[PDB]
């Protein structure tokens, strides 16, 4: 799983 | 250099938020065709961007390892700084020690590139981004040990390990 950067 | 080992595949620009790094990929494991399939053109386009990230944790890393056990579902490549002179070279490689492998050691994290099939929603191949970390200090010794004796702790690096999904 992942996860948007800024 | 022994960089003639492990030659260079492509070269261009990555992103990461408002920040930019020139790099050339260096070919050490795995089935190069992927890359030539999942990376984009450089002539001049839009750079390689780093929209998403995965925890540098047990699970995720399992998943990542898992798709290595096969030498035709992945490819591990070595990401340098290059530059048009020395001055050129030197402010990339700031760029790539500052925004990409400080930001990700501090975010404890890889970053993700989801590339997809021209008219497909379904991911093609996923690109993982490590900075030096314990996971590509593992594989770079155990793929690659001379190349690792050359980077490590001395020549600011990522590993991209790309997989076919």
């Amino acid at each position: 799983s992942y996860s948007p950067t800024s | 250099q022994l960089l003639k080992k492990y030659p260079i595949v492509w070269q261009g620009l990555l992103a990461l938020k408002n920040d930019t790094a020139a790099v050339q990929l260096h070919f050490v494991s795995g089935n190069n065709v992927l890359a030539h399939r999942s990376l984009p053109l450089s002539e001049g386009g839009p750079p390689l961007r780093i929209a998403q990230r995965m925890r540098l944790e047990a699970t995720q890393l399992e998943g990542v390892a898992r798709r290595m056990t096969v030498e035709t579902d992945y490819c591990l490549l070595l990401a340098l700084p290059c530059g048009r002179d020395q001055e050129d070279v030197v402010s990339q490689t700031e760029s790539l020690k500052a925004a990409f492998i400080t930001y990700l050691q501090a975010k404890q994290a890889a970053g993700i590139i989801n590339v997809p099939n021209p008219g497909s929603n379904q991911p093609a191949y996923v690109l993982q981004i490590f900075p030096p970390c314990e996971f590509s200090e593992s594989h770079l010794s155990r793929l690659a040990p001379d190349l690792l004796a050359s980077i490590s702790n001395i020549s600011p690096h990522l590993m991209i390990v790309i997989a076919s999904v």
